[PDB]
């Protein structure tokens, strides 16, 4: 199903909130998880049912949706939260797909 | 808990590269695989996904019929032998652990990165 | 409706199997059920369906049943299908 990251790139000072989405194309439910690719290192899953937190994720990182529009929103952005952001749908569907989006993107903002 | 891939490559198009995953930490018959790519400046995008047992396996719509993802159960090894290479498969292949339950198709682990460079 | 059709379809012929395994009175529940679905086919008108399937049934079953359904085989699959349930529920006996 098309993922839209519509914040793509966001200027934004650490220590702040940041909200995101993903709108889909159809509708899904709650069959969408959110990613978070670091600089340097492998990609990481944060929240697996577009509500719930994944094992080893604090809960800063909180997410709502269940119809075409989804969000995640993450809380006092430290130095490893600015990153690009994913989001991908595994809808119950036949035959079963794997999209992601494009990729949003947390960026420190300056003068 | 670990993943730990092959190192990256150097290889001819039209040529065959044979990637390998090392699982650690868990039970390799326990947990679904898969295969994420991401080439430079486009992003992620799922490529391959094999279940507990070789019983189910998919595949992209751009890597049908010449990607094959095995598993081996016993060695705890992934593998993705890689068939007839174009010029798009310059990337970097990821290596990614599925959440138990059939429904939950997320990547839950994912393992160290293998840049495959085309020439 | 159809894809959740083909699922608990499939999820009952893995469990169908399960239960005709000392038959290597069942026989003639077996041909009321495939008689059925032939009915519920005919007022209507399968490697995608792993997961459905593997979420009502959590063993795999389901390489033996692709298996079989590739040996006999060497809209269209359902008709396969059926063609299997009804050869199988010929020689249940």
């Amino acid at each position: 199903i098309v993922l839209t990251q519509s914040p793509a790139t966001l200027s934004l000072s650490p220590g702040e909130d940041a909200t995101l989405s993903c709108r889909a194309s159809q509708s899904v439910g709650s069959a969408l998880a959110w990613y978070q690719h670091r600089p340097g290192q492998s990609p990481r899953l944060l929240i697996y049912d577009a509500s719930t937190r994944a094992t080893g994720i604090p809960a800063r990182f909180s997410g709502s949706g269940s119809g075409t529009e989804f969000t995640l929103t993450v809380s006092s952005l430290t130095s490893e939260d600015f990153a690009v952001y994913y989001c991908q749908e595994y809808k119950n569907s036949v035959p079963p797909t794997w999209t992601f989006g494009q990729g949003t993107k947390v960026e420190i903002k300056r003068t | 808990v670990q993943l730990v891939q092959s190192g990256g490559a150097l290889v001819r198009p039209g040529g065959s590269l044979r990637l390998s995953c090392a699982a650690s930490g868990f039970d390799f018959s326990d947990f679904e695989m898969n295969w994420v790519r991401q080439a430079p400046g486009k992003g992620l995008e799922w490529i391959s996904y094999i279940s507990k047992i070789s019983a189910a396996s998919f595949y992209a719509d751009s890597v049908e019929g010449r990607f094959t993802i095995s598993r081996d159960n016993t060695k705890n090894l992934l593998w993705l032998e890689m068939t007839s290479l174009r010029d798009e498969d310059t990337a970097v292949y990821y290596c990614a652990r599925d959440l138990p339950g059939y429904l939950e198709r997320v990547f839950d682990l994912w393992g160290q990165g293998t840049l495959v460079s085309v020439s | 409706f159809f894809e959740m059709w083909v699922t608990y379809l499939l999820t009952e012929t893995i469990t169908w199997k399960d239960k005709l395994k000392t038959c290597m009175k069942n026989c003639v529940c077996f041909d009321k059920w495939v008689k059925q679905k032939e009915d519920e086919w005919n007022s209507i008108k399968f490697e995608s369906f792993f997961f459905h399937v593997m979420k009502k049934l959590n063993k795999e079953k389901w390489n033996k049943l692709m298996d079989e359904l590739r040996n006999k085989i060497e809209q269209d699959a359902i008709e396969l299908l059926l063609e299997y349930l009804k050869e199988k529920s010929t020689i249940c006996k």
